[PDB]
């Protein structure tokens, strides 16, 4: 629950950490619902009210590394479940469009995870904050009331999730602390649309962490698109052909995107 | 702003005129990629008459920039299309849309 | 907030065998280059429009389930960030449209030709449709896992894989420094087509339920003392390899000192480290693994056809990929290497 002096927060304890029968195995959290940016981009009241740029706070609790907590955003598709996960494994791309005489004009990278090693920036527990700007389209990360020189660009709409990934090493592992900057509104304010205007910071039921499953159930499609294939050109190659159309009707979660 | 992204080839031997009804099969989308009308669902192509007001300002306007069995990204800005006010539980008020249509023909 | 309903269409993705990775003495030229013709795409046969993509895939990320998947469903190549692709006027990744400017500027149609062009060295991947390169290319994607081919068809098309370059003939010349596609298939097996990661297989009798599919990773492609008594028994075994010289041809003394230079490495394998076959043929495999850690420090790399100069070699890949004739032909020269230690009369502890 919310205190007077310390904003509400979310905090995750191990069970049984003292005991040698519980696991130690890697784990990974999402926060419930996304944060979206604007579809086109360009304590004071009047600059609270015009802020775009939003602050969740995450604290490392004591007696535990901060080489093993990595703190940052996530994408809504994100499948990545390695049992030992590095920021150099992650998976990302950069496009770069030119012209006809091979000038470079526009150049843009994405990947599907945004986070810094908190090894990278370092026996007291310290804060790691992230600020992020909807109509900016990037984002800045000050941890422990320090700025980073790291940050990133992001796509005018897409997706994103509060995340961190940290391995059991203590009883009291991590707490996810929801406070507003003086001049950054809370991220409550974007979570939901009612509270939009709102400075006080607020955690509503909705919000919780999600952890990943490695496996989950699925129903198997009833008709499969059938395929045909051989090799049916000696200096033509192989050919595949299919004539029969098949439809199904699905669901769309608007929170995540998911079918 | 209708900057149309030539998704098919058109043939460009005609253009539309005044006075002639134009056939399409729209299919819309709104700027954050969700569908809200899709003709194509209903199966019967959509006939209008170009000249009038029977349809909104940029579906015209982009009709008269493409042609004949020509498919192209119809993009409109708040301004050309609905606006503040838009039609209740379908359009969300000054909200951009992303028009997919193609021309059959034109009579 | 409430759960918005539409339907789709079923998309399914098909690639070759063929696996293209970077490793650190993996034997893989680093360009390849292959083309795609469309003999006939339908524009519209089922509500929502059909998308013909043609790209890139990791062996170990790409999930294609055919189902819903991520974003609206129908997820093609360029879904996931593990594969890549585009549509033909958009480039595709991370199920995002990347608009790219080309001189065609019209989605794929029936009889157009679409080739691809990556480096794995320098991690860029570019793409020409009718003989002209797209004006955006791909850039920074990470080398881990193997590559291949990949087409994601949507409930209609007639396409034809223009890969393999001894199996079709090229529409268009590669550029220089792209070795074809057909260049880098596996000698285990043979060239064919078949689903990714497909669970059910439709059988005779009744559909056949298939469990995960195993497949090689690109670690795959990865490839001290010399006592007195066994010096005396490399001289035995110097004039066993005479011998063994003098039946090649099909004993004099320098020869056998060429063939105990030949078989030093032997010699220093065994130095290093039924049972005498099990032993036999662990030794084989060291010494094909040194042979191809030779060539990789030679510049040699696999193909299908071995070229001198291209420093070719249809014998560069590991042991464990290596074919059934190079294995037996090594199983019988550590077979006599076994026939000239029992005849020395000392065995070592298998």
């Amino acid at each position: 629950d919310g205190t007077v002096d310390t904003p509400p927060c979310l905090r995750l304890a191990h069970r049984t950490w003292g005991s040698q029968n519980s696991l130690v195995e890697m784990l990974f959290l999402r926060l419930s619902l996304p944060v979206q940016f604007h579809q086109h981009f360009r304590d004071d009241p009047e600059i609270i009210l015009n802020t775009t740029t939003y602050y969740y706070s995450v604290r490392v609790f004591a007696g535990q590394e901060p080489s093993c907590v990595w703190v940052g955003w996530v994408t809504p598709d994100y499948h990545q479940h390695d049992m030992n996960f590095d920021l150099s494994k992650v998976r990302a791309v950069t496009v770069t469009m030119g012209d006809e005489q091979g000038n470079v004009h526009s150049s843009l990278k994405c990947s599907n995870c945004y986070m810094v090693w908190g090894g990278d920036f370092v026996h007291t527990d310290l804060v790691i904050g992230c600020l992020v700007d909807l109509a900016t389209g990037l984002m800045t990360f000050t941890a422990n009331g320090k700025e980073s020189n790291t940050f990133f660009q992001v796509e005018p709409n897409t997706k994103l999730f509060p995340a961190v990934f940290v391995l059991p090493t203590h009883q009291n592992v991590i707490q996810f602390e929801l406070g507003k900057q003086k001049n950054i509104m809370p991220l409550s304010a974007a979570m939901f649309l009612s509270e939009r205007k709102n400075p006080a910071p607020q955690c509503p039921p909705r919000l919780e962490v999600q952890m990943l499953m490695p496996v989950s159930w699925s129903r198997m499609p009833n008709h499969f698109l059938q395929v045909e294939t051989r090799r049916a050109g000696e200096r033509l190659g192989w050919a595949v052909q299919c004539q029969d159309p098949l439809t199904m009707m699905a669901l769309h979660i608007p929170e995540e995107n998911r079918c | 702003g209708v900057e149309i992204e030539t998704i098919s080839p058109g043939d460009g031997r005609t253009f539309p005129k005044k006075g002639q009804t134009c056939v399409v099969h729209y299919t819309g989308m709104l700027q954050n990629g969700k569908k809200f009308d899709s003709s194509r669902d209903r199966n019967k192509p959509f006939k209008f008459r170009i000249g009038k007001q029977e349809v909104i300002k940029g579906f015209e306007e982009g009709a008269a920039q493409m042609s004949l069995g020509q498919r192209a990204k119809l993009t409109c800005t708040p301004d050309v299309a609905y606006g503040a006010t838009g039609h209740p539980g379908v359009i969300p008020p000054n909200a951009t849309l992303i028009f997919d249509v193609e021309l059959l023909n034109l009579e | 907030l409430l759960l918005q309903t539409n339907l789709i269409n079923y998309v399914t993705s098909i690639r070759p065998n063929i696996f293209v990775g970077r490793a650190e003495g993996s034997t893989q030229y680093g360009k390849w280059y292959f083309e795609v013709m469309v003999d006939e795409v339908v524009p519209f046969l089922t509500a929502q429009a059909t998308h013909l993509r043609v790209g890139w895939a990791l062996t170990e990320g790409y999930s294609p389930y055919p189902g819903g998947g991520e974003g609206w469903g129908g997820n093609g190549v360029g879904d996931d960030l593990y594969s890549y692709g585009f549509d033909g006027l958009h480039l595709w990744t991370g199920h995002v449209a990347r608009p790219v400017t080309s001189p065609g500027q019209h989605l794929l149609a029936p009889e157009d030709v679409v080739s691809c062009c990556l480096d794995l060295s320098v991690p860029s991947i570019s793409f020409r449709i009718n003989g002209c390169p797209v004006q955006g290319v791909f850039e920074a994607f990470n080398l881990d896992g193997l590559f291949f081919p990949v087409v994601s068809f949507s409930a209609g098309v007639k396409v034809r894989f223009l890969l393999g370059g001894r199996h079709g003939e090229f529409k268009f010349l590669p550029p220089p420094g792209y070795a074809p596609c057909h260049e880098a298939v596996l000698p285990r097996e043979r060239l064919r087509l078949e689903p990714i990661k497909e669970y059910r297989r439709e059988g005779p009798r009744g559909p056949h339920l298939v469990g995960p599919s195993r497949c090689l990773s690109h670690t795959d492609f990865v490839p001290i003392v010399l006592p007195p008594h066994l010096e005396r028994i490399r001289e035995k075994l110097a004039e066993n390899i005479h011998e063994l010289w003098a039946l090649t041809r099909i004993l004099p003394e320098p020869e056998r000192n060429y063939n105990l230079q030949m078989s030093g490495e032997t010699l220093k394998t065994l130095l290093a480290l039924p049972a005498q076959t099990t032993l036999v043929d662990r030794l084989a495999e060291n010494g094909h693994n040194v042979w191809a850690r030779d060539r990789v420090a030679q510049g040699w790399s696999y193909s299908a056809v071995q070229d001198i100069p291209a420093r070719r070699n249809p014998r560069l890949v590991p042991y464990r990929l290596l074919d059934e004739a190079t294995k037996r032909s090594n199983r019988d020269s550590l077979c006599q290497a076994v026939r000239t230690l029992l005849g020395y009369g000392y065995n070592i502890e298998p």
